[PDB]
């Protein structure tokens, strides 16, 4: 209702308004000029004499004579409802698909409260993502934070879309068959371009995956504060659905590097001294308020799972963004450039990848009981074969021993069949069957890591079950 | 003599505080700072002007307030009271005894920064010292008035070699042709930034062979204020200079770890917002180290001598 | 002979160069921080020129 | 106390006015919401207070009230069986009144203000009481909590409450000058608690790990560091020390930890049992837990709260062990706080006073004579996580200058699943000589002159690696093939230990001594048989090699019979050889 | 303004084997060619101007030598359009701002070129836009910022540098024009680190 | 030896009308010589080299020695290039320009830039050094409809 | 002031084989001898002072040890001038400012030494000037600039560091004096990186 007309300074993204002590810190304001256009803004500093407002979009056409500022809301809030499933938003909750806006069942602050550490519980149930190298060797557990480390030219967007399209839970494998499990996906994209936007829209809408998803899409030419506020709203919706309606949600954050550079720009615009390599000093704290909102809570049936995605600037794992990410998350999945150039999709490298929480989710009663030993044996055998594959180029294949030829052939067939699955959707039983089929190439008794019962039960399958049925 | 107090505190932040009406404080003076609870802190004037004077505090500024704090002048220059009875005593690196014995009675009070020796007044070092170590005595011999550091690693036994040298060093006049006669020899030991285990080891080693009767120990621990580490080697050098050039002793000064001194200097200098040097250390490291190492030598017309063996870990 | 040469000559030679480059980069970063501090201090004094 | 109003809000930095008389580094309550902060700069009538929490929603003109005290902890009955954050807020009682979320501005007390305690006096009127003495006792689980007069209080006793039920707020002893003494007192976390005299440690700190308390032991009152790469074994070893050590009270500090990993400690620990008494394990532990999303000011002061509590329990005559998990994540918070204050960095972004704070934390350990005349000890074991597994990182370099022991974990051994992954070449300890008189009285007369034989055997194996790498083991002569086999036996039967096993998780000293005796007896007999002229192939076929292999999993009370049977069997087998 | 953005499904033929085969670019795509001095950026961009299949070519000489602009002005009228048969200069627009010209005009030339390229898109043509150096634009922004006495970001650039570059590359793409026709703009920008 | 190479180039340079087919002979190059912070050892070599070949009658020399004030180095290339441009495009001369050390010019520019506290580039040099250097190099070339030309041979030490 | 400067054409004989044969320096030239600690700069400069053929030797101890100055003061009256037969100290002038002396006087000592050397040049002598370290003079300039709150250029040094060094070394050379006599000055400066 009240409007302040005491503008005294306009430069870049900031403007000063005198006699505006009634505005709260962090409040949202709107700026109206002589042409009737309305812009957005945020109060970043309040004083006795004036307040500083950071303006969304450009400041073209503003003047010190006619501009006026009014108050919109004391803190940034989002209206949430169960009708958000199947909708697209621009990053501040404004719909972009052309449908009417949703009626709010509640209005929640996008900056959430921290979870009490004594109210959590241990994650113990897994998610079937439909990818063999993830489900078998780096299994994802409900309540885990497991980022994907990619590069400049690697297809991280395709893997993100495939995981969003294929992810499901398996209640039949748990206990005596379990019961109904509601599932949902929350998708957040920061700084994407038009090509990626079109690809994501046409991928989600062509197969019915939109009916169980909420998409927050933010373009590269959008304001940077929109990119700052994009993941917090997705996490707010995910927490609402999980802890007030018992949903199992999965949150995918498309690029944290863009978020970090937007944070750097915002911090530099407010005259703050940076830390290491020009990044803000509070980047570890700021990232920790996003990752740590995932988890599973005692007395609640839902869960929140996060898969952040980030691109290493020069494939450098000593950069601050991947280094501080590993301090907070529970593992990593790493994409390989040479696998990508060899025509193998998805190019997940099993050597540097690791999942901290794999032991709780796998095992008897939640999956098949041979999971852990098979995964360990596959890891050891591939790690053995990859060096023989280089020694052959010098000493020649006929000079190797017999077991070295076995390991070389196993390491070739592993990359040929287990990793390169394409766009296929594989259940956990199919992936375990393929893994046992590959292990039959190795002579029996070389499998030191697997117990005798599983060897007697599952060894001896032919590779033709996938060779003749690709 | 009467004392003066200033209560015009205008600004406190970090290690500094500003006093407004203090136009009569000399630059580089020593002050004492009293808070509302009666606890007294020490400080040094580092900048003076018409508008205000800048004082840095030797320890934490916790508990100070503008309403009740007062600053009093102690002395215009830092001075140490020295006496010949200091042999066999131990001090905390600031000048106070920690052996439990009563404090010494000063003969003279001398500035701790010293004065530069005139190059005309010096003479050439010409007399060897028996260290008792075959590699040092034969191949890299030590002369009275030399400064010869020991370069050590992280795990190498530098403290053991220091203790062995302190126990076993002697001056041999019979070899020199002067005749077999007594030579007054003393050891000044300054340790800074040592832990409790090494402190106990040094105390037990010095007491075991009875060498404590001819030694003065300045000891500074790792949890002490960082200003005491800066002031520790200057006390040892002042005492050694007094003994050697007034009572004609042959002293031997051992600085246990100069690396901790350099870290303490980097911590102090960076707090005043000054441009750093090669690796964050201040640009005036060379001058600051030269003010300590250059105080040894021999003087023409006198019998005493000062010898320094700094120890540092690369 | 080749194994010993690689183990005892080339690897420390590379490692010393890495250690040198890291220190040079860190020194440049520290100088940039000092310059930014001076700029901020100058900006703050300009605004309060007339209270 | 001093009250003012807000003048400027900008991020966490708040400038208040009217605060003339406020003191440096006090704790202030900001706004009507009750957010907390510290005063970091005083300027005329104004004060610069830095708020911990999120300041969104604050308005100019809200009151600011100073508490008049710096950061302090409440020391008294009721700290055991408790879970706290980095600034001593009980998380269990917050959940009972708030739910699954920690709302900002919540107010709770560290010590329960409404639980009755059984008071029992030990002073009478007219007594002359000095600081650090004892006023009485209070029963707390298996212990007897002693009420201590604060270190800065002295006088004469006027009146003493009679025995009965009382809360912690009741004044039980009133002095003649008007001072009332309650069951608890407050102490600043940045001030070391005074003692009479420090002592040299002379008794070992038993850890339950076979390699640790044998090859690189740590004395009661010493310090240690355990650095390593990612996934080397730091957390498992820390939890094993918490579970199996022989200290009276254990303080566990997570100074910024992964949430799904802090959940493991918060869930599994109530199910466990006390090794000494058989009661609950949590009856002797104090837990300080911080996740990564907690306020940075609470993460930075977490290791000081823990060491202050450990010093408080030391003054009562106990023996305390303090486990600090990932001090690198504490150094991260220290760096962030230094960055918010605009300070010029040193090394890789750290403040130039990092080595001062690390020294000020580790130097509080040691065996002392308490002010009441009793003995006490604090042992500190800290874990460091270098960013790349390199030991040239500044935190490691600043830590190794002051610790008394150094256990280095290796990534190569973790890749081969050899656990614990301790590198026995880079590690060292400085307490062996002082601990030698204790070992020969309580374990065996031969123990200090038996451990060095195994160390020599391990050293001889390392010198042969340049030949084994060139030529295979089968081309070696028997005189060194034997020591190769003995080195393998040592590495796979004595040094290796499984922390998840039922009986291998804990090992007493006499069991390790018996295993060493068996190994050395085998070495001597095999060397003699080789000197006779037998081939090494027949020696390695002997069934007694499996008996040494089973020595890990034999029960703790079954071991005396098994050891005697093995020692008879080995002589019987080697006598019958050709 | 446009009506609807379309999908990239038609290659941009440059005439160079490595770029046409191994690293293709679509008709509505964007490409960047960074490299040190004397590496081949200018010759590559002029070859693209000579041999590509775009209908209209717009060339922006931001902060570079004047001799290359003279070379384009002289050599092009003698050449032949690959698809029209007339002179090659009849399809080219040159926006020139050399290194010794005033600094503040470097920012304006990029916007003028992209606006002209967008205007030719609305008539149903396919336009290729070549920016000779976008690093000089950033250097000009840094030079102006020194007079404004603002707080600089990394390397002294103003903090809003990344927003300008993102808004400049966003104008490229294949669209449906407001008149119902189909046009496209493709941008190739050189970077001089 | 950069100075000997520059002197040899100035001594031996000529066009080849017979190969080019123009057939037109040329007058020798006029040399405009600008020195910034040069020492006496190099200057005495340059003077003797120009004396021995008889090129001083066609040469204009601007000399700023090493013991001269530093800030004068801002003006010297501009004076030399102004004279060169006037001679080339007003009297149809073929002018060869030699600048002895651009490193000294850049140091003189950095001193003034650091005095005024500009925003630096790499290694402390001012951010406008690319523009300032561009106004010096871009004064060469050939003009349509005019016979004269300007050729530059700057010398700089890395 | 001088009348003319001349081209050096006679060698400066030092007495060292490698310096006299492989890397000669003339009677009006300048040389620099960088090196780390323990390399032998002071021994080389003192050998040049002892055995060279210059008429007058001026030695400047800018920020070095006092024991070196004491050694020079003691052992030089016992030596013999190579070309006169008298004591060696009769041809020597010493300017000493040791490391623990005031820092600001390091700057003045270099100018004092070079002015004295120029004065002895004008009488028709040949003078050799030895500077023990110029890095200490650079450090003195850095400290003075730090007190002035000037913006440093590189490694904390003031931006006008090269101008001072260029002006100092330009005093050397073989000249025709105002009185018509011939004289020369050589400068040998040591650098401690
Ligand atoms: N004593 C041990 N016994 C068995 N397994 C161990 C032992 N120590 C480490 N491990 C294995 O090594 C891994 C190391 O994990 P953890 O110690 O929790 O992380 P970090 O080493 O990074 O602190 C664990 O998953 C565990 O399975
Ligand atoms: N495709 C090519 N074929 C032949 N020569 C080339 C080619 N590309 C570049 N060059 C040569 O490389 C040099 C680089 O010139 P230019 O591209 O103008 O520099 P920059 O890449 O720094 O702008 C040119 O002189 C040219 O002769
Ligand atoms: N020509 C030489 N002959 C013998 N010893 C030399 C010679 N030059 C240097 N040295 C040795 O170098 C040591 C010190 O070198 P110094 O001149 O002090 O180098 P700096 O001045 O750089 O420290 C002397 O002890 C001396 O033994
Ligand atoms: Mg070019
Ligand atoms: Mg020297």
């Amino acid at each position: 209702k009240k409007e302040y007309t005491g503008i005294t300074y306009i430069s870049g993204p900031l403007l000063f308004v005198e006699n505006a002590k009634d505005l709260a810190y962090g409040a949202i304001v709107d700026i109206k000029d002589g042409t009737g256009r309305v812009r957005g803004g945020q109060v970043i500093e309040v004083s006795e004499e004036y307040a500083v407002i950071q303006v969304f979009e450009e400041t073209t056409g503003l003047d010190l004579a006619t501009t006026s500022v009014s108050l919109v809301e004391d803190v940034a809030r989002l209206g949430v409802s169960k009708e958000m499933l199947g909708r697209r938003f621009n990053g501040i909750g404004k719909p972009i698909d052309g449908l009417p806006p949703i009626t709010p069942e509640k209005r929640l602050p996008i900056t959430g409260l921290p979870l009490n550490p004594v109210a959590r519980r241990k994650p113990e149930q897994f998610i079937q993502t439909g990818i063999s190298t993830i489900d078998v060797m780096n299994t994802l557990v409900r309540g885990q934070k497991l980022p994907i480390f990619s590069g400049s030219g690697l297809p991280a967007n395709e893997i993100a879309a495939q995981i969003a399209r294929q992810a499901t839970v398996r209640p039949d494998l748990s206990g005596e068959g379990e019961k109904e499990e509601p599932f949902a996906v929350v998708f957040a994209a920061m700084g994407i371009t038009q090509r990626e936007l079109s690809y994501f829209i046409q991928e989600f809408e062509r197969t019915g995956a939109l009916s169980r998803s909420v998409l927050f899409l933010n373009k590269a030419d959008d304001p940077t504060i929109e990119r700052i506020l994009t993941p917090r709203m997705a996490l707010t919706v995910a927490e609402y659905l999980a802890f007030e309606h018992d949903y199992h949600v999965l949150v995918i954050l498309t690029d944290m590097t863009n978020y970090c550079e937007a944070l750097r720009e915002i911090g530099a615009a407010r005259e703050e001294i940076p830390g290491r390599r020009g990044y803000p000093g509070y980047m570890y704290t700021d990232l920790a308020t996003i990752y740590e909102r995932a988890g599973v809570v005692e007395g609640k049936k839902g869960s929140v799972t996060q898969i952040p995605i980030l691109s290493m600037p020069d494939d450098d794992r000593t950069h601050p963004i991947p280094d501080l990410t590993g301090y907070i998350t529970e593992g990593q999945i790493q994409l390989s450039r040479e696998l990508h150039r060899k025509g193998i999709y998805p190019p997940i490298d099993p050597l540097p990848s690791l999942s901290r929480l794999m032991n709780n989710g796998v095992g008897k009663g939640k999956t098949r009981e041979d999971h852990k030993q098979v995964s360990d044996q596959l890891y050891s055998a591939y790690a053995n074969g990859v060096d023989i594959r280089k020694l052959v180029a010098i000493i020649g294949e006929d000079a190797l021993t017999e077991n070295d030829r076995r390991y070389l052939q196993f390491a070739d067939a592993f990359e040929r069949f287990f990793i390169n699955q394409g766009q296929q959707n594989r259940s956990i039983e199919e992936s375990l069957q393929i893994a046992w089929a590959l292990l039959s190439m190795l002579p029996q008794g070389e499998l030191k890591r697997i117990s005798k019962d599983h060897i007697g039960k599952y060894y001896g399958q032919k590779l033709e079950e996938i060779w003749g049925a690709p | 003599l009467l004392k003066k107090e200033y209560t015009g505190i205008t600004y406190i932040s970090g290690p500094l505080l500003f006093v407004e009406n203090a136009k009569d404080l000399a630059y580089g003076a020593i002050v004492d700072i009293k808070d509302g609870t009666g606890r007294v802190r020490g400080g040094q004037v580092i900048e003076v002007s018409e508008e205000y004077a800048v004082i840095q505090v030797f320890e934490e500024t916790t508990g100070l307030d503008l309403a009740t704090t007062s600053v009093s002048l102690v002395e215009d220059v830092a001075r140490l009271g020295v006496s010949k009875e200091m042999l066999g005593r131990r001090f905390n690196g600031i000048g106070k005894p920690i052996d439990g014995l009563p404090p010494i009675t000063p003969e003279k009070r001398l500035p701790i920064t010293g004065l530069p020796l005139n190059p005309v007044a010096r003479r050439k070092p010409e007399q060897f010292i028996q260290t008792g170590i075959s590699t040092i005595d034969v191949m890299n011999t030590l002369v009275r008035g030399q400064k010869l550091p020991i370069f050590s690693g992280s795990g190498l036994p530098a403290n053991e070699i220091a203790a062995q040298i302190a126990r076993q060093a002697t001056v041999r006049p019979d070899l020199s042709g002067e005749g077999e006669k007594e030579e007054p020899f003393a050891v000044v030991f300054a340790a800074m930034g040592i832990t409790q285990r090494e402190l106990s080891y040094f105390i037990q080693e010095f007491e075991r062979t009875g060498a404590l009767s001819r030694s003065v120990l300045f000891l500074n621990k790792a949890d002490d204020p960082t200003i005491e580490r800066i002031l520790t080697p200057r006390m040892a050098l002042t005492v050694a200079e007094y003994l050697a050039f007034e009572h004609d002793y042959h002293v031997l000064v051992i600085l246990t770890d100069m690396t901790n001194y350099c870290e303490a200097l980097r911590e102090i200098g960076a707090a005043r917002e000054e441009i750093p040097g090669r690796r964050g250390y201040p640009g005036y490291m060379y001058t600051d180290l030269a003010t300590i190492y250059e105080r040894a030598g021999v003087v023409e017309g006198k019998k005493g001598s000062v010898t320094q063996i700094p120890i540092l870990s690369m | 002979r080749r194994v010993n040469a690689l183990e005892q000559v080339v690897i420390p030679g590379i490692r010393a160069q890495i250690r040198f480059i890291q220190q040079v980069l860190e020194q440049r970063e520290r100088e940039d921080t000092f310059r930014l501090k001076r700029i901020k201090g100058k900006i703050e004094a300009r605004e309060a020129e007339e209270e | 106390m001093i009250q003012g109003v807000i003048q400027k809000i900008a991020g966490p930095a708040v400038i208040a006015k009217g605060m003339l008389g406020a003191r440096m580094y006090d704790i202030c309550k900001v706004g009507e919401e009750g957010l907390v902060g510290e005063i970091i700069r005083l300027d005329g009538d104004t004060a610069f207070v830095q708020v911990y929490e999120d300041t969104s929603g604050l308005k100019v003109g809200e009151p600011v009230v100073s508490t008049g005290l710096p950061l302090a902890v409440e020391l008294g009955p009721g700290m055991l069986n408790g879970i706290y954050d980095g600034i001593q807020r009980p998380l269990e009682r917050i959940r009972e009144k708030t739910g699954i979320y920690i709302t900002r501005g919540v107010v709770v007390h560290a010590l329960d203000r409404e639980k009755k305690w059984a008071w029992t006096p030990m002073v009478k009127p007219g007594d002359e009481v000095r600081g650090g003495m004892v006023l009485g006792t209070v029963p707390e689980f298996g212990f007897t909590h002693k009420i201590l007069v604060p270190p800065d209080v002295r006088g004469r006793v006027k009146e003493v409450k009679p025995a009965g039920e009382y809360t912690v707020e009741e004044p039980v002893v009133v002095l003649e000058d008007g001072t009332e003494l309650k069951m608890y007192h407050t102490w600043p976390v940045r001030r070391a608690r005074p003692v009479q005299r420090k002592l040299d440690p002379n008794t070992p700190f038993l850890t339950g790990m076979r390699i640790l308390d044998v090859l690189f032991p740590v004395a009661m009152g010493g310090t240690a560091a355990i650095p390593g790469p990612f996934g080397s074994g730091k957390t498992v070893t820390q939890q094993s020390l918490a579970k199996w050590s022989n200290a009276d009270v254990v303080v566990y500090v997570g100074c910024g930890e992964r949430g799904n990993e802090m959940t493991d400690v918060l869930v599994e620990f109530p199910e466990l049992t006390d090794p000494k008494t058989g009661g609950p394990l949590m009856h002797r532990t104090v837990l300080i837990a911080n996740t990564s999303n907690m306020p940075v000011a609470a993460r930075e002061a977490s290791i000081y709260v823990g060491v202050t509590i450990a010093e408080y329990f030391r003054d009562q005559g106990f023996s305390v062990a303090l486990m600090a998990d990932s001090t690198s994540r504490w150094a991260e918070a220290l760096r962030e706080i230094s960055s918010r204050l605009e300070e010029m960095p040193a090394e890789e972004g750290y403040p130039p006073y990092l080595a001062a704070r690390l020294a000020a934390f580790y130097e509080r350990a040691g065996k002392v004579i308490t002010l009441g005349g009793e003995e006490g000890a604090v042992t500190i074991v800290g874990a460091v996580s270098p960013p790349g597994g390199d030991m040239s990182e500044p935190v490691t370099q600043s830590t190794l200058r002051i610790v008394g022991a150094f256990w280095r974990l290796d990534a190569s051994l973790a890749f081969r699943r050899h656990f614990p992954a301790i590198n026995w070449n880079g590690s060292y300890s400085l307490f062996t000589s002082a601990l030698d008189p204790w070992y020969r009285e309580n374990v065996a007369e031969d123990y200090p002159e038996l451990r060095d034989a195994i160390s020599e055997l391990l050293q001889r194996e390392a010198g042969l690696q340049e030949i084994v790498q060139l030529v295979g083991p089968d081309a070696l002569q028997d005189a060194e093939r034997l020591v190769i086999e003995v080195g393998r036996i040592i590495r796979e039967d004595f040094l290796q230990q499984n922390a998840y096993h039922e009986v291998d998780a804990y090992c007493s000293m006499k069991k390790a001594y018996g295993i060493m005796k068996m190994i050395l007896a085998f070495y001597k007999e095999a060397e003699a048989a080789i000197k006779r002229g037998v081939s090494i192939d027949e020696i390695l076929q002997l069934p007694v090699l499996e008996r040494i292999g089973r020595a890990r999993y034999v029960s703790e009370e079954e071991f005396p019979a098994y050891f005697e049977e093995a020692m008879k069997e080995i002589q019987g087998a080697f006598k019958a050889l050709a």
